């Protein structure tokens, strides 16, 4: 009845979406082929119903290179997806935002926009867009920019939520990573309501310590991020003692036109053998979620101040003990809020306990907490990325590639100055000021 | 999808190609007759990139084999693994260039180059979406260096928006197979620099060290020596031939590893390299692969990085193996060897992971590194060339086929100019 | 009871008619041999019943060359057709309008007319004529123009509908199409109630893109044509909640005596494997039919105005959503009507779902939409074709074949200015005028 | 139904026909004896067009074989495939024309032409509905060129409302089989232009290159040389002999390809051509047919279309094959080769499709394109003729049997006039 559509861009987007839609299929009790053996609406939010008993997702898979889309076609989820949406080009952007935004990006953007319009007109009470894309990827960044511009032009005032993949400080897999990051962030700073950040090194630390897995393939990381996505969406997808919506998320998290860069966290993340020797109480999971060693962005909030917080509890939950835990964490010393935000908390509750996938790394739980914090600890990450980009650009490396692929110098200069101003404003707002 | 054309010039090209297509045949389960006899269907999902489907399940390759003398084609044609090539591709001349630049670029190369340009254009239209050109040639001989440079110029003008890779064999520093090495090298490089995108500078006698020491072989023949070159040839382009968790492609490498148009001379490397007898006592794991890769001992070019720095590095892993330890070990190498990287290029490492392991091995890695150590490789060649040309030796018949003395003036005035920026960037701040 | 006869001329008409009459027996449950295994009339308007249980069609197959008719006699549909009607000459016209209209047309025109009066007297409530003729060929252009003169005088005011085959702009089978087309249109402009336009290059895109077939032989292409043909007369043969007769479209789609050139369109056209993942609702097939990528003539309607429209639904259709879906089309701005046509739609419903022939490309479907819009977008088709012919006549190419076969040079000038007059009037009426 | 009459004149016509009717025999599945031994009834539905049904299920060709000397009939009659011809059709003279125009037109041709016209009229009445005449002659010999145009005039006056096709063999530019080539050609063509609807200008040595290059046959004999001519001969007339999705007929080709009465000189073309050894490595697919058809070198006339433009272009496909790709391909050919088409004739393509493949091949196509490059073919002949006629060489042997000086005046004044009109159209606006 309130319809939200998901756009998955790049190889990271496609894999994360595969994991996320798998998790949705287990959550709503639907078989991979579309049949099925509080519950029934819920699936009408995502799974559009066809003439027969089959249900089909509202997903729009788009890529330039065809290999990953061929893989997802050949995967076990071959019947579920509607074959038309799997849009593939012929060659990738090869970590070139110029290629992914100007040269080839305009030859397929018309088709993806046509499919978006078809799906959005198909639904009734459209809510918004969820964009699953990376930052290092050239196609990811270019299509992110292009699709943000096109969707903002077409649909005026709707929710546009992004689940990015922040570049890691020490872990690195690209060389034009600072260029891609600066360009995409400058382009999509003004065209997104609220953009979450996820980093791979942080997830690797979490999986190494909290879950104690020595062989953490990308499947486990994708499973984790899918769990956060499902937790944030379960409020719309299910009924609870206190519901919360995407507009609620925006209006309670982001206070300013530019400062809309929160970070996600999930709890509890404990292993299988350690499940038996733990109690899993509301207060203890709340403390674990607020623990700085569980955050999924490699930035310790001890260097900064929390500015806004939203927590969704799901499962059997009592609002009294939720209140007690929130009050004691508010009165704790190490967590420090801003002076001009006397109330910095937003609580939501859901009656549906999370369900664990078969063969997954996590264990079955009766209570789950998802946390989304808008803080100032992201300023250090912005500063580090800006410093890396400036150091790389000081002697004009790869600029010949970028300029040859239809660029100029004003774009780089304006992106640099724009992120300098954004970091300055972020720090000035986050820091305490007299009066 | 994203097909690339294989071009072989000189005697090395067919000798390398005769063993290169041997490797590709085993990977895709292709019988020598040319008929698919494999079992897994994953290899056939992307088979058009190298081979081409034909009538009655034939898989003739997209290969162009050209030489100036019939002394090389008769070996591959009469010998095994010649039954799958199309005889139209077997382009050959009448007499060799005789290790002459002019006799491979001006006099006789004019009429031969028109025949090959027909077949490549014929092959290009048969392709679905051309991705680039993959060339194999030698920088020491005449036919491989002479016409191959000429063919690049003609291909470049016709297809300007396409990439190409040249797997050139740099002349050996210590030993000189041919008396006139420097004259051929500087004339080819002066024409290669402005009309190519990415070259892999490999070496002849540098390969001799690895097989004798690391592989402990006493009699390394050209059959075994070329096999190692094929492995680092089939690993660079295996990313688009097979699925992976973090894929790469020919254009992806060129974007990351070419900071400037002139600085596009590379340095390959392969790992692991263990003999048949000593492979039982080594645990084939991710850790040692990176350590066995970055050391100066296991390098395919006669260059010591201890005298230079790594500008950019790309490593293409293979096989079923996790990625967490790939970066944690890459960070350790980046930290432990921090003195051996360029300061103004942070996080100068690119990584990519395939899914199918090489034949008879659980995992392997291929290292390509754009380094400054090539600076001394050209100086040694330049030093040898400037000594001989001063005496005006061996050029009494170079001028006889159109080329003139003033041609040397620009060729040498750029090699010292190219090495000037190739070196001034290392100490640049 | 109300009877219409079909005249199929040329290999275009005969090949279309081979699959055209393939469909009617399937619709009415008629075995190829005439036996049988809403109902009970159904077939009495097409299948003139004979003494025995056999039913024979009411078709008049005529051609000059004896080639194309030969396989009809030797095909699987041998017993169904009555052996007398298959009129054949001895040699074709060789894409020569003059040969098929003056020299060899007359020596056989008196034989087809004999079978017309024979069949027109056999029926009681004769309604009109169906013509299946192309434009490029000789026997399909010159010969059928002779019929339009012969049927008009014999029967003053009856329905005369033509299902032409418009020559394609880029696709060109013949070399003298600009000579055959302009000569045909000028003579048959004043002797046609309405002429549905079909282009050959347009059906490739429909089969390649919408249906996703890489080998579209004429067997599969002609199948997509008989569906509209069986759609125009789908209300005479079956009872519906809102019936339409052949004079309805004739009255609703002809604002002026000259402007009577509509263009067909069919929907839904979807593949077999894609059927399971489509909802196939009344609301979308109205939009699916109207999209400019689904029309069967290579002329995008966005360049012009919709003079009028006409829709014929069928199956389990409810007249409310038809009212709802049609109403919202006026709001959407890909449609653009003329000022003097505030009401510009006509709707017809039927209770018989369409039936798919076994072995065909289409899949079983419960609904069908067949739009016939007279629109200004066809004005570019005449002007573009008029440019080609005007280039030929500049240096009198190919003329000597025409003049020596019984036509004058003066006749060519009259056909040239006639298309200029039609183009001027059609654009002037289509464009707005003062007061 | 629409029967065709085959006329063979000269030694070439007999030799071409001796292998032509072999091709027709295989297509319709008749034994050398003359009795049907086929399997499919699709062949017999239209058998009267070429063969004639006789008593006791025997078929006889509707062809007449005539020459001024008895040597050629002695070969065909004594050899195989001579037992199916009706012995009445074998017309022979007493002595050859000796490569003399007058002896083949006035002296020794006057008495023979009356005998052959009887058999022509006798065969025509046996026909149901005559469609046209096929004539195969030579433009270099005496009897084929001399009498051949004499028979054309006799047939033309008595059947005026009928079509005919001549498969003339243009003399070779590089090699001259007979010393007096130009005199025969310029006299015959001047008589050919007035009363011939359409001609196929093929060449001899231009077909030497085709067999040597693709078929890689080192020794092309006339037995194999004429086989490719028969395939072009059979491909034109298989449209009305067999069912097709889009049929063509002899009247359709003439109207589509003759913009003006004087411009009816053609260039044929056949595809695909593949040797037995190298046919396994080529995928027989419709895209390769059109590209192999249009390249200038694979032409049956010794005239490269690069120096000229295509007025109109035909294409007669064969065999089971889809219609879309041939439809869209010739647009791509038209788009890519847009500079080589006449501006004032857009969409200058006629396409036709049959439904029966040739023997031992999945599909094939035939190209017949009226090009302007014929202009260079006639200019050479006119240039050669005007050089010899100035010296009056060999003239005293021609004028002694009826001809005289000013007879050559109109023939030369027509060639330069025709070539002028043939030239002032490609540059006309
Ligand atoms: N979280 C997560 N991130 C991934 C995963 N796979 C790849 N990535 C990230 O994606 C980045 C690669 O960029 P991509 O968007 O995949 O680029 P691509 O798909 O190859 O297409 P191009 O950008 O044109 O080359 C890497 O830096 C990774 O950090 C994954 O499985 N999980
Ligand atoms: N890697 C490798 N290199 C080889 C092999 N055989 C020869 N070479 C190199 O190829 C060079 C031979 O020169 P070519 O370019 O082949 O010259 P060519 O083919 O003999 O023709 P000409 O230049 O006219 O003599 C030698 O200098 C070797 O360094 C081989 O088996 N493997
Ligand atoms: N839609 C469709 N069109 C066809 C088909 N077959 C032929 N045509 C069209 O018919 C045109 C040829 O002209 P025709 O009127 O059929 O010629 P003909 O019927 O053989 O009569 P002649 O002109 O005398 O030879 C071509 O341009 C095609 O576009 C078919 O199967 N389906
Ligand atoms: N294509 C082809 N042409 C041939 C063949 N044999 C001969 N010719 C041509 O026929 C010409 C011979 O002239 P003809 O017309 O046959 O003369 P003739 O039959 O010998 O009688 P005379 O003119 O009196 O000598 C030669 O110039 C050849 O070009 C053949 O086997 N194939
Ligand atoms: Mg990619
Ligand atoms: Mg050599
Ligand atoms: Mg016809
Ligand atoms: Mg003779």
């Amino acid at each position: 009845m309130r319809e939200c559509i998901s756009i998955h861009v790049g190889q990271a987007g496609v894999q994360i979406g595969n994991a996320c839609w798998e998790l949705y299929c287990l959550e709503h009790g639907i078989q991979p082929d579309g049949q099925m053996p509080h519950h029934h609406d819920s699936f009408n939010t995502f799974f559009s119903e066809t003439g027969a008993g089959k249900h089909v997702p509202r997903a729009v898979f788009v890529d330039l290179e065809p290999t990953v889309i061929d893989e997802v076609r050949t995967g076990t989820y071959r019947q579920l997806f509607h074959p038309e949406q799997l849009i593939t080009g012929k060659e990738d952007a090869a970590n070139n935002y110029a290629r992914g935004h100007y040269t080839i990006g305009k030859e397929i953007i018309d088709l993806v926009l046509d499919r978006i319009r078809k799906l959005a007109d198909q639904c009734t009470g459209l809510q918004g867009f969820l964009v699953f894309h990376s930052f290092g990827g050239g196609t990811g960044s270019g299509f992110t920019s292009l699709l943000m511009e096109r969707l903002s032009v077409d649909y005026g005032k709707k929710s546009k939520l992004e689940f990015s993949i922040y570049p890691a400080p020490q872990v690195s897999t690209a060389v034009v990573e600072p260029y891609n990051s600066i360009l995409t962030t400058h382009t999509t700073l003004e065209h997104s309501d609220c953009a979450f950040m996820v980093d791979n090194e942080a997830i690797y630390d979490i999986c190494r310590r909290n879950l104690d897995i020595e062989r953490p393939t990308y499947t486990n990381l994708n499973r984790l991020i899918s769990q956060i996505v499902s937790s944030i969406t379960a409020s719309l997808r299910f009924d609870g003692a206190l519901n919360v919506d995407l507009t609620n998320f925006q209006t309670n998290l982001v206070p300013y036109p530019r400062i809309h860069f929160p970070l996600a966290t999930y709890a509890p993340v404990i292993s299988a053998e350690k499940a038996y020797h733990e109690q899993l109480s509301v207060a203890e999971i709340t403390n674990a979620c607020f623990e700085p060693a569980n955050q999924m962005v490699k930035c310790d909030p001890r260097h900064g101040k929390y500015m806004a917080c939203c927590l969704l509890y799901r499962g059997d939950v009592v609002p009294k003990d939720v209140n007690a835990a929130i009050a004691t964490i508010k009165t704790k010393r190490s967590i420090q809020f801003v002076d001009w935000c006397p109330t910095g908390f937003k609580v939501g509750i859901n009656y549906q306990p999370p369900t664990v996938v078969p063969g997954g790394d996590l264990a079955k739980v009766q209570r789950a907490v998802c946390m989304l914090s808008n803080t100032t600890a992201i300023a250090e990450a912005w500063a580090r990325l800006d410093h890396k980009f400036d150091l790389m650009y000081a002697k004009r490396a790869f600029v010949h590639w970028y300029v040859g692929e239809g660029m100029e110098e004003g774009e780089f200069s304006e992106a640099r100055e724009d992120m300098a101003a954004l970091e300055k404003d972020y720090e000035e707002v986050g820091v305490d000021s007299v009066e | 999808m994203r097909e690339i054309v294989h071009i072989q010039a000189g005697q090395c090209g067919n000798q390398i190609g005769a063993k290169f297509w041997e490797v590709i045949s085993d990977e895709h389960g292709i019988d020598p007759s040319g008929n698919y006899v494999g079992d897994s269907d994953l290899q056939l999902e992307r088979i058009s990139v190298y081979y081409n489907e034909a009538s009655s399940h034939k898989y003739v390759p997209r290969a162009i084999l050209v030489d100036l003398e019939p002394g090389t084609m008769d070996s591959v044609r009469s010998g095994a693994f010649g039954h799958l090539f199309r005889p139209d591709n077997f382009i050959f001349g009448q007499s060799g260039a005789g290790n002459n630049w002019a006799k491979g670029h001006y006099t006789e190369g004019a009429e031969l180059v028109d025949s090959v340009l027909d077949v490549v254009r014929k092959e290009c239209e048969n392709c679905d979406c051309l991705q680039g050109f993959q060339l194999t040639h030698s920088l020491g001989g005449g036919t491989g260096s002479g016409m191959g440079t000429l063919l690049i110029s003609k291909v470049r003008e016709e297809y300007p928006d396409r990439i190409m890779n040249t797997f050139s064999v740099v002349p050996s520093p210590k030993v000189s197979d041919t008396v006139v090495e420097p004259y051929n090298a500087t004339l080819s490089i002066h024409q290669l620099v402005e009309n190519t995108d990415e070259t892999y500078c490999i070496d002849n006698e540098a390969l001799y060290d690895i097989c004798f020491r690391t592989l402990k072989l006493a009699t390394p023949t050209y059959g075994d020596l070329n096999h190692l070159v094929s492995a680092t040839m089939s690993g660079v382009t295996t990313s688009l031939r097979f699925p992976g968790q973090l894929n790469a492609d020919l254009r992806k490498l060129a974007v990351n590893m070419v900071p400037f148009p002139r600085l596009h001379f590379f340095m390959p490397g392969f790992a692991p390299l263990t003999a048949r007898g000593s492979q039982q006592y080594r645990a084939l794991t991710v850790p040692e692969l990176t350590q066995q890769m970055f050391d100066a001992k296991n390098m395919m070019a006669a260059c010591d990085p201890r005298h230079g720095r790594y500008l950019t590095v790309a490593t293409v892993f293979r096989g079923r193996m996790s990625m967490k330890e790939v970066d944690e070990q890459m960070l350790a190498i980046q930290s432990k060897n921090s003195s051996y990287f360029v300061e103004w290029i942070p996080n100068n490492v690119k990584v990519a992971v395939c899914d199918i392991p090489p034949r008879g091995l659980k995992m392997s890695s291929t290292f390509i590194g754009n380094s400054t150590a090539i600076q001394e490789l050209f100086k040694r060649i330049s030093e040898q060339f400037t000594a001989m040309f001063r005496r005006k030796a061996f050029l009494h018949w170079y001028t006889g086929e159109g080329m003139d003395e003033m041609e040397f003036t620009e060729a040498e005035s750029n090699m010292n100019d190219l090495v000037s920026e190739y070196q001034q960037y290392q100490d640049a701040t």
